[PDB]
Order: C-alpha cells, then sequence, then structure tokens
C-alpha cells in the first residue's frame, strides 16, 4: 500500500489493578500520543502528573477542576470495584481444563535422540506446571518449552519437548498441574 | 498482583478509526462496533451475565478524536513512527489428518493500528469461515491482533498468512503445512 | 432479569 500520509494516534487506558481481589485497588488513567505516554492520573498520587512536556498543559488544566479530581478519586469504588463484581464470575473464576497429548515430533533434529512433545491445549487460566518423568524419576535435562501461548479466545497452549535417548524398559510420563483439576493430569508414551 | 482490567480506546487520523474495548489479564472482554453502535462480547456467554451501554463508548470516541486534533497541533504535527509487526502462524491443537482444527495468525508488536491480513490456501486467497479480533493493547502501547482460519488438515494443502503494514518494506508471508 | 452493568470512565477534553 502506497498511502504514505503521516498518521497521528491518541490512546486512553484506564487500568484497574487488583491485589487479593478488591482488598487493594489502584486506578491508573493514561494518555498516550503516538507511542509516548504524556500525562496520567494514579489514584495513589490523587492528581494528574505530566510524564512528558507535551502533557504539562493537560495536568494543569485537569488538576484545577476540583469535581473531576473528586470523581477520579472515587472511581476506585464506582468504577474498578463495581466492574470487578460484574465481571468476577466469568473472568476471575473462569476455569478450562487442558487437553494433554504426547507424540514424537514430526521433526527430529538430533541423531541417536528421540524428541518427544507434550502438548497442553485449550486451558485457562495461564498458571500451569508441566513436568516430564521417566519410570517415575523426574527428567529436567533436555527439556525445552514454547512457554505460555495466548490463543486470543480465552485459552492458552504450551508445548514442552523432551530430548530422549531411547532404551528398552522405559515409560515416559508428562504430568500437568492446573487450577481446573484437583489432581495432576498424566499421559504416558512407550516405544 | 491478582488481576488487571483495562478500558482501552484510541482514535487514528487520517484513517478516522476509533476503537473501544475492555481487557482482562490480556484477553478481550468486549468491544463496541462503531458502525452498528453495539456491544460485541468476545465469548457470547459473557453477554448472559453483563451488559454495557454502547452510546457511552461513541461519546468517548468523539472526545478522543477532538483531543487527537489538539494534541496533533500541540506536537507541531509530529507523526507516529511505524513499528512493523512480528507474525506467527500456529494451530489451536496438534494436527490429525481429516480432524477439524484452526490456524491462528498472531500479529504482534506493531503501530499504527492498521493492517491488511489475508489467508492463502495453495497460493490462493480463502475467506470461508475466517474471523479476526479488533486491535488489542500492549504495555509498550503497541498493538496485537489475531486472525483465524478453520480447516480440515490434509497432506495436499499448504497455507500462508499474508500481512501488510506501513512499517514493512514488503508484505510478509508466514507459511504452514503438514508434511510426510 | 436485573442487568449487571459495566461502567466506562468518561474521557474529558484536553487543554484547548
Amino acid at each position: 500500500m502506497g498511502d504514505t500520509r503521516p498518521r497521528f494516534l491518541w490512546q486512553l487506558k484506564f487500568e484497574c489493578h487488583f491485589f487479593n481481589g478488591t482488598e487493594r485497588v489502584r486506578l491508573l488513567e493514561r494518555c498516550i500520543y503516538n507511542q509516548e505516554e504524556s500525562v496520567r492520573f494514579d489514584s495513589d498520587v490523587g492528581e494528574y502528573r505530566a510524564v512528558t512536556e507535551l502533557g504539562r498543559p493537560d495536568a494543569e488544566y485537569w488538576n484545577s477542576q476540583k469535581d473531576l479530581l473528586e470523581q477520579r478519586r472515587a472511581a476506585v469504588d464506582t468504577y474498578c470495584r463495581h466492574n470487578y463484581g460484574v465481571g468476577e464470575s466469568f473472568t476471575v473464576q473462569r476455569r478450562v481444563e487442558p487437553k494433554v497429548t504426547v507424540y514424537p515430533s514430526k521433526t527430529q533434529p538430533l541423531q541417536h535422540h528421540n524428541l518427544l512433545v507434550c502438548s497442553v491445549s485449550g486451558f485457562y487460566p495461564g498458571s500451569i506446571e508441566v513436568r516430564w518423568f521417566r519410570n517415575g524419576q523426574e527428567e529436567k535435562a533436555g527439556v525445552v518449552s514454547t512457554g505460555l501461548i495466548q490463543n486470543g479466545d480465552w485459552t492458552f497452549q504450551t508445548l514442552v519437548m523432551l530430548e530422549t535417548v531411547p532404551r528398552s524398559g522405559e515409560v515416559y510420563t508428562c504430568q500437568v498441574e492446573h487450577p481446573s483439576v484437583t489432581s495432576p493430569l498424566t499421559v504416558e508414551w512407550r516405544a | 498482583e491478582e488481576h488487571v482490567i483495562i478500558q482501552a480506546e484510541f482514535y487514528l487520523n487520517p484513517d478516522q478509526s476509533g476503537e473501544f474495548m475492555f481487557d482482562f489479564d490480556g484477553d478481550e472482554i468486549f468491544h463496541v462496533d462503531m458502525a452498528k453502535k453495539e456491544t460485541v462480547w468476545r465469548l457470547e456467554e459473557f453477554g448472559r451475565f453483563a451488559s454495557f451501554e454502547a452510546q457511552g463508548a461513541l461519546a468517548n470516541i468523539a472526545v478522543d478524536k477532538a483531543n487527537l486534533e489538539i494534541m496533533t497541533k500541540r506536537s507541531n504535527y509530529t507523526p507516529i513512527t511505524n513499528v512493523p509487526p512480528e507474525v506467527t502462524v500456529l494451530t489451536n491443537s496438534p494436527v490429525e489428518l481429516r480432524e477439524p482444527n484452526v490456524l491462528i495468525c498472531f500479529i504482534d508488536k506493531f503501530t499504527p493500528p492498521v493492517v491488511n491480513v489475508t489467508w492463502l490456501r495453495n497460493g490462493k486467497p480463502v475467506t470461508t469461515g475466517v474471523s479476526e479480533t479488533v486491535f488489542l493493547p500492549r504495555e509498550d502501547h503497541l498493538f496485537r491482533k489475531f486472525h483465524y482460519l478453520p480447516f480440515l488438515p490434509s497432506t495436499e494443502d499448504v497455507y500462508d498468512c499474508r500481512v501488510e503494514h506501513w512499517g514493512l518494506d514488503e508484505p510478509l508471508l508466514k507459511h504452514w503445512e503438514f508434511d510426510a | 432479569q436485573a442487568r449487571q452493568m459495566v461502567q466506562a470512565m468518561r474521557t474529558i477534553g484536553t487543554h484547548p
């Protein structure tokens, strides 16, 4: 696309930060011009502060409006705590159990070595532990994770690979701990 | 920190593009469709348990546009620097021949929030069953987006995501196929 | 049913 006209971008972010549910709440109101935060309201501070010279005129103009500062000060309750109770049942309390699969990688990059994949698909929330075991001893060498992948649809995936040297007499176990299940998920692979 | 809820809005000139959405720990709760003037919940079930008055979002966007015009002049007409996207293609789950799956095109770390995304099957554009998200915020004030293509895995078919952005010298292709 | 309402912060005009 040959549209070379200059672009100008204005963003506003109202961030509600929660610690131990609604026990501690911090509101951060942020104004961003192009890619540079210019001015912000932090409920901990209680007024607008310029973060760049561009934002000075706005911090001065807004800080001199006593009722705006009052409404912003109360927002931690009328906005953050209010919205947390409305959303709590389908966000904070959301739980979705992973599908766990073990298979040899369709790609084998290392000789005398069987690369095994533990796939963990479709879980929520993000906190998860994936561990490899061989005849019930934990394996930590030769483990490589994609880490946490957000699918964009309120689910996560992760792939945890094990570089193995195949022997007779072995069972490999991928063990998954996740808040959605009361005991760990296990999937075995045998040669 | 247990959790973060963000109300993120933007206005972009000269495209005349406005967006209004809520984020919970990096996932979209909902956005307002500026054309239909209606709340669109990310998962339909969310709309069973909450509601939002969309006209509130349209009034905020009018103010945001008015403010962009002030800030544009106040900056001595300083335009945004283009940051081009990082692009990744992967499936929703491990591929099994003739078992339905979804290709994800993840477009990350870019600005401004304008991109043209196409799916290709065996070199030709495909639109059947495709879907996308709006522009999702990042803490560095860049954007993220996802595009999705449902498909039946085969050994015959190959796919690409095609991404166009002003920060790129050329349009990008990210390829996916299932071999052997 | 009794609607659970999300509340929006209102954006305000900058220094003119």
